[PDB]
């Protein structure tokens, strides 16, 4: 059995307090759906 | 005898520090702050963040 993974595998890139902000990174994450 | 001291620069609590002393906490006014090894200057004020 397979499903569809909805929106899923996006963790904190680091240990930095952002806010009120889009940060761009590049790393080993599992692709939405 | 080869010893390697591999250093992560902070981006997490900090619990390795060296022997320098700290010191007391003035708000509202312009200092010249070093948190953790991190430095620099302005004024500390209390904030509402999480
Ligand atoms: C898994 O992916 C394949 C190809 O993208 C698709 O044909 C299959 O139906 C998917 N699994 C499910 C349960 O939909």
């Amino acid at each position: 059995a397979y499903t569809n993974s909805f929106t899923r595998g996006v963790y904190y890139p680091d240990k930095v307090f952002r806010s009120s902000v889009l940060h761009s990174t590049q790393d080993l994450f599992l692709p939405f759906f | 005898r080869v010893v390697v001291l591999s250093f992560e620069l902070l981006h997490a609590p900090a619990t390795v520090c060296g022997p320098k002393k700290s010191t007391n906490l003035v708000k509202n006014k312009c200092v010249n702050f070093n948190f953790n090894g991190l430095t620099g200057t302005g004024v500390l004020t209390e904030s509402n963040k999480k």
